[PDB]
């Protein structure tokens, strides 16, 4: 409790609206319900409305490495590695910097034209919930039209479907082999140790 | 808390001077924005040509950034975003006008940008060829000579995701189309239904190896079984000759002594 | 215990096998030999209270017995011998006391009887 | 075709039993 | 199908059939026999030693020992009569 989101709903003259971008802005709550039904469970209305450095930071790397499908950190990693096989003072900014290009490619893909240092580390609530808009809004693109790549998931699925279905074959036949051995073995070790019992006892009445 | 550089250093600075220049003349800094730079500028500056020179350079850095209407105020900040190393060394009332006595501080500052665009250039051109390499890696690695299943069973995940890369780059490419008002995506669709056959080919040579190395499991079990059924053939064979013969062994000598036990106890005169 | 080392196995009884082999060897009777031999066996007396009597060769043509269970030392004999062959012969068992020497003397006189 | 070796070593293991089984004397 | 129809029972079946106590018994009786042959063939070996005929059986030989040494001749049980051949040897270098 203790906070007051109460009088941050007080959104007054608000009737008349103005918007620049081609995607829609939400209202707080309905962008949280759907960042968190895109598996962004880190969302929540508290921490956008005031947005601080380090959230974003965290929710961009995963909103950007869930749409994308690659490795911020693989990114950065590749950004330092040097040719061959005093430079502390640049890391820590290239590291920063790059980072913001790649959040800035990826928005460009999405109708926002603009994002910047500030959005990262001096995060402001307006800016955040527009950014965080154009996501959802490619999300629900991506959803509706999902049902034109159906066959080629169902075809992939068919298709990892017979190799575990023949590995599965491959591991019974090979365990249940292995449980044949066994039995024989058990049964065999039984008989060579009769065997050695019995002479172990006979030599006892010779030499 | 202090900056090492020698700002005060005219060799330092003369040097700085060239290099802040010869970047600037290169990258058409003259000509984008109409200020002409020159080393003597860069001697001693105007305050319109300074903020001139910054903006240009941050804009290098962060193309997005939207600049306030008075950019003396917003510098510190930037720069702290930036992590410039040498800020607790500069002192925020003296931004207003740097062509003062503090100069050497904002001409080592605009080196430090000058340096920090250049290596980011190299940064970003490294990430492109990383984001090409990626491109690829799945396809490469699926398509090495094929394991058995007890040391690849992540397979399936790598297949998963290049499937998922496909689709990515499918609706990636429509919703640009999309936000242009524009609605046919079968140029995309052509593009993803090409490179999914490349799926099916990689993921078919898996199915196949695989019929093929159950088969032939199936044949090498039964040799297995068929070796150690003689096996046991064999160590029954033996066993049970081995417990006969001595049997018989016992049983010769028991009547053997009996018979000699009879002609010891024979006292019979006749 | 592997079933593929029965060789290991196999190898202790072809050994032990062979062991029965030795101490079942035929022992020899040691007694139906020398009375092959010697054409002599011991039994007991046909009257027991006089106890061993000598037997020689493969028929009943010589035996003696002897007592040394009260007086009389010589028991009978199939070829009858005169007192003075039988106190010899008592003498030998007592004052010479040679089994050796009242066995050769007895079968001489014995068998040319 | 001609696997009765099965047969040959069970008759093994039959004279073993009958062996181990037997009882000496025997009378009507 | 030249395979086994159970390998387990088939081996289980020989150890089972695998009498130990029996042949056991049987070295038993054989010792105990031994030491029958032993015990009443000892008085009469005796005797038969007392008369100086001692007998190698490791070397194939029979021994005489009535002349006071051992330089007796031995005779070889192979390739021989004994009709009244080994026995007359046997009686005639015997005092």
């Amino acid at each position: 409790a203790s906070i007051f989101k109460d009088l941050e709903a007080l959104s007054f003259q608000s009737n008349a609206s103005r918007n620049q971008d081609v995607f829609p802005i939400l209202d707080l709550q309905e962008l949280v319900i759907c960042l968190q039904s895109c598996d962004f469970a880190l969302a929540t209305q508290e921490n956008i409305s005031r947005p601080t450095s380090d959230y974003m930071v965290t929710l961009y790397k995963q909103i950007i490495e869930n749409f994308m499908g690659i490795s911020v950190e693989s990114l950065l990693n590749s950004s330092n590695q040097e040719t061959g096989d005093n430079e502390n003072i640049y890391l820590d900014t290239l590291n920063v910097l790059v980072l913001n290009k790649i959040c800035f490619k990826f928005f460009e893909n999405i109708g926002v034209q603009d994002f910047n240092m500030t959005d990262l580390y001096k995060p402001e609530a307006q800016r955040t919930q527009r950014l965080l808009s154009a996501v959802v809004n490619y999300a629900r693109f991506r959803e509706e039209r999902m049902f034109d790549c159906n066959s080629f998931i169902l075809q992939m699925e068919s298709l990892l479907g017979q190799i575990n279905k023949l590995n599965d074959e491959i591991k019974q036949l090979q365990k249940d082999f292995e449980v044949e051995v066994k039995e024989i073995e058990i049964e065999y070790s039984l008989l060579s140790g009769h065997i050695n019992k019995y002479m172990n006892e006979m030599l006892e009445y010779m030499q | 808390a202090r900056d090492p550089r020698p700002l005060r250093d005219k060799n330092f600075q003369s040097a700085i001077q060239e290099e802040i220049y010869d970047y600037l003349k290169k990258n058409k800094f003259d000509i984008e924005t109409n200020h002409p730079i020159s080393i003597k500028f860069l001697k001693q500056p105007t305050q319109k040509g300074f903020i001139i020179i910054f903006k240009w350079l941050y804009l290098r850095l962060d193309p997005g950034y939207g600049f306030t209407k008075s950019i003396e105020n917003e510098i510190y900040q930037i720069l702290k975003n930036l992590r410039y190393p040498f800020l607790e060394s500069i002192n925020k009332s003296q931004i207003s006008a740097v062509g003062g006595s503090n100069w050497h501080k904002f001409l080592g500052m605009l080196h430090w940008m000058v340096r920090t665009n250049i290596k980011l250039d190299m940064c970003l051109n490294k990430v492109d060829r990383s984001l090409i390499n990626q491109n690829t890696q799945e396809i490469t690695i699926l398509s090495q000579p094929l394991k058995t299943l007890d040391e690849q069973d992540q397979r399936q995940e790598r297949y998963e995701l290049m499937v998922e890369k496909l689709l990515i780059d499918y609706f990636t490419e429509s919703y640009k189309s999309f936000l242009k008002l524009e609605d046919n995506y079968e140029p995309s669709m052509q593009e993803l239904k090409l490179g999914f056959e490349k799926f099916v080919h990689i993921i078919n040579t898996d199915v196949t190896s695989t019929e093929l190395k159950l088969e032939e499991l199936k044949v090498d079990l039964n040799r297995k079984r068929y070796k150690l059924h003689q096996q046991v053939i064999h160590v029954i064979d033996i066993t049970s000759k081995f417990k006969i013969n001595i049997q018989s062994s016992l049983e010769n000598s028991e009547n053997e002594l009996g018979n000699v036990i009879e002609e010891l106890r024979n006292l019979e005169f006749e | 215990a592997s079933i593929d080392a029965f060789s290991d196995l196999e190898r202790r009884m072809d050994g032990f096998q062979k062991d029965v082999a030795q101490v079942l060897a035929r022992q020899q009777n040691h007694v139906a030999l020398y009375e092959r031999l010697l054409q002599l066996r011991v039994l007991p007396g046909a009257s027991d209270v006089h106890d061993v009597r000598f037997v020689f060769g493969d028929d009943s043509r010589c035996w003696i017995e002897v007592a040394m269970h009260g007086d009389h030392v010589i028991g009978n004999s199939h070829p009858a011998l005169d007192p003075k062959s039988r106190a010899t012969l008592e003498h030998v068992l007592t004052v010479q006391g040679d089994l050796a020497a009242f066995l050769v003397v007895a079968r001489d006189m014995l068998l040319a009887s | 075709r001609a696997a009765a070796v099965t047969s040959t070593l069970k008759a093994r293991i039959e004279k073993m039993k009958a062996k181990s089984r037997r009882e000496g004397t025997t009378r009507t | 199908d030249n395979l086994l129809d159970n390998p387990v029972e088939f081996l289980k079946e020989v150890r089972e059939s695998f009498d130990i106590q029996q042949d056991v018994d049987a070295m038993k009786r054989i010792r105990h026999d031994l030491d029958v042959i032993k015990e009443e063939s000892e008085a009469r070996l005796k005797l038969y030693r007392s008369l100086g005929v001692i007998l190698d059986l490791e070397n194939d030989q029979v021994l005489i020992n009535r002349k006071n040494d051992g330089n007796i001749d031995i005779l070889p049980l192979d390739n021989n009569l004994s009709d009244f051949y080994k026995t007359k040897y046997i009686w005639e270098r015997l005092g």
